């Protein structure tokens, strides 16, 4: 379809293999405040609505314009928490067994594909909250060596890649 | 089921219908009428106003509203915007303007409400003075409202 | 790539064509930021026909104004302004402050006509009459012509032109050939 | 199973290079004749023709755009590499 469907695929196959290999725990919280952020400005709208709809217009006229400015407001603060973490971050994950102790084990991953490019850019981040150490991993490939020539992207090769890429992130953590 | 596609349905409904509410909002309170974005569908001003064309409008804005102005009504026996324009006028120093109107390629003055008892149409009933006009969104807005 | 990508890219850029002729069309708008003058010169005025009318209404008056126009539109035309107005207020005073300049007849003026227009003593095309009659008993109306335009797609204002000429008349009279 | 998703992935390869290039080219001519356009609208003074300008642009890079070339898909031959198959 596009190359970021691909992507989509991609780390779709990823989390894939995640799951089929070590099964780690998943995390939301950024996606929830956006659609906390989205409900609240639908909240601003609905009230919006009803209100201008019960009563006319200019007996009605400030606070609608208090709204719009409300809703000016949130979608700026929408915009600037895009600006903070909705760059490259994709997966957040906690590791096996984060208890008796301080809460370790952030496992964040980044994605980067450029406009018109065949080349791949995997950015793997653990944070250890023991020692205080963050361990970043940048991952540069080429995605000719994965994809065929009508249709078949083989992913019995890309599964020992991906073997490799967490033997060096054992590395890393040990 | 995946909640995450209901989620981003619901995401993506929510920014059509705030962004076109809130263009809509912001137009008309950032106008100071109520003002609606008005369409032509009366041939009566042809060489000035084709059929289908786009008209925005404005506030009164503190000026008492003379002669040779566009005024925006709306009949009652068919519920429809109308646009004609000003040609008499009566003052009253008492915040009262009184106005007499026409149309083009017409040779009746429009009766409205009153005939005989009082002057030819109402001060109440117009809904502000016209701004500009888009020529090509019209016919646009015109092409959608024959699937109705 | 898609052919349907590659179309919805040609119809993003013909959505930048459109906003390319908006930005002509306020180029072009923001090059009109004077108000052009128009002379006019207005010579003999004769008022007749003043009948007294007991209307259910209002007690009126009807007036009828023979008058002659000399105006100039050289430096008026541009390539953007579609159709033209022509006004003729004439400016009273009442009992009840009803104090307005109101326009006797109307004129539609088409591009490619005329480009400079000039008569002699024509008589009005809508009947004058007005139902707060203060012209009976008043020594002053004053006239000056005002014409509106229209663009191609931009804001209409109007545009108001000099000459205030002001006239005055007796009290009970019928029909009188002034000058 | 797995071969399913690994059917519905590959869409058509490009020449990224070349497609970059005839992409700024193409914004290039299209705002060139434009101004083009723009400066005739200023000194003949004429819109419905300076449309029609536009228009026949419009036509042109349909011409040279909407149908596949031969080059487009020359150049993707070699600039991408030999990959395997089933
Ligand atoms: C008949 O009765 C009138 C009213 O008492 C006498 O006064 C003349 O009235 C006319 C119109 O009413 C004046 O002509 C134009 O008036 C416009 C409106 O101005 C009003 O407010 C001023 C005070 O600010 C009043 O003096 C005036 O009467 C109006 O009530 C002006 O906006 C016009 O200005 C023109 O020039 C300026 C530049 O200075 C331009 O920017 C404008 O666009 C416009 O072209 C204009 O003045 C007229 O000026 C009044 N005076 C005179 C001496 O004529 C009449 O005198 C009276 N007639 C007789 C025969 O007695």
């Amino acid at each position: 379809w596009d190359g970021s469907a691909v992507k989509n695929s991609l780390d779709d196959s990823a989390k894939k293999v995640l799951l089929e290999k070590y099964k780690y725990v998943e995390n939301f919280g950024l996606i929830d405040g956006r659609l906390t952020i989205c409900t609240i400005s639908c909240f601003f709208a609905i009230v919006a609505l009803i209100w201008d709809y019960m009563h006319p217009f200019p007996e009605s006229k400030p606070v609608l314009a208090l709204c719009v400015i409300s809703y000016f407001v949130m979608m700026g603060i929408l915009t600037i928490y895009t600006s903070y973490k909705e760059k490259s971050i994709f997966l957040v994950a906690h590791r096996k067994d984060p208890t008796g102790m301080d809460p370790d084990d952030i496992w964040q991953l980044s994605s980067s594909l450029k406009r018109f490019d065949d080349k791949y850019t995997l950015k793997l981040t653990f944070i250890s909250g023991r020692t205080k150490q963050q361990r970043e991993a940048e991952f540069t490939k080429s995605i000719a060596k994965f994809f065929d020539h009508s249709g078949t992207l083989v992913m019995d090769a890309y599964e020992p890649e991906i073997s490799r890429l967490h033997d060096s992130l054992a590395i890393e953590r040990k | 089921m995946n909640k995450r596609q209901l989620y981003y349905q619901v995401l993506n409904f929510a920014m059509i219908v705030s962004s076109a509410l809130m263009i809509w909002k912001g137009l008309i309170v950032l106008t100071g009428s109520e003002s609606p974005i008005v369409v032509v569908l009366s041939g009566s001003m042809e060489p000035a106003f084709h059929r289908g064309d786009l008209l925005f409008l404005t506030n009164f804005r503190e000026d008492p509203i003379r002669a040779g102005e566009i005024v925006v009504f709306k009949v009652e026996g068919r519920d429809i915007p109308i646009v004609h324009r000003v040609i008499k006028v009566h003052e009253k120093d008492n915040g009262d303007i009184k106005f007499l109107t026409k149309g083009d390629n017409n040779e009746v003055d429009d009766r409205g409400l009153y005939k005989e008892g009082q002057n030819w149409l109402e001060k109440k009933d117009v809904v502000g003075r016209a701004r500009g006009f888009l020529p090509y969104v019209g016919m646009v807005t015109i092409i959608m409202n024959d699937y109705p | 790539n898609t052919v349907l990508s590659r179309a919805n890219s040609l119809f993003a850029f013909s959505l930048s064509v459109m906003a390319a002729l908006t930005f002509g069309c306020f180029i072009t708008t923001a090059f009109k930021d004077r108000s052009v003058p128009v002379r006019l010169h207005v010579s003999r005025i004769m008022l007749k026909n003043v009948e007294d009318f007991t209307g259910p209404r209002e007690r009126s008056d009807l007036g009828f104004i023979t008058f002659d126009i000399t105006a100039d539109l050289e430096n008026i035309f541009d390539w953007n302004v579609k159709q033209l107005f022509l006004y003729l207020s004439a400016e009273y005073s009442t009992k009840n402050n009803a104090l307005n300049q109101v326009v006797l007849w109307d004129k539609i003026v088409l591009r490619g006509d005329n480009p400079k227009l000039l008569l002699k003593d024509m008589k009005t095309k809508y009947f004058f009459f007005d139902d707060g009659n203060g012209l009976k008993g008043n020594r002053n109306v004053t006239l000056t012509l005002s014409w509106n335009v229209v663009p191609n797609a931009g804001i209409l204002p109007l545009v108001t032109g000099s000459g205030h000429v002001s006239v005055p008349f007796p009290d009970t009279y019928e029909i009188t050939k002034s000058y | 199973p797995a071969m399913l998703e690994h059917l519905s992935s590959l869409p058509t390869q490009m020449d990224y290079k070349g497609q970059k290039l005839a992409e700024q080219m193409f914004q290039g001519i299209i705002l060139f004749s434009a101004i083009v356009g723009f400066i005739y609208g200023y000194v003949a003074e004429q819109f419905g023709w300076t449309v029609y300008i536009v228009m026949a642009g419009f036509a042109f890079s349909c011409l040279l755009t909407l149908p596949p070339w031969p080059i487009y898909r020359r150049h993707p031959l070699k600039w991408l590499p030999v990959q395997e198959s089933s």
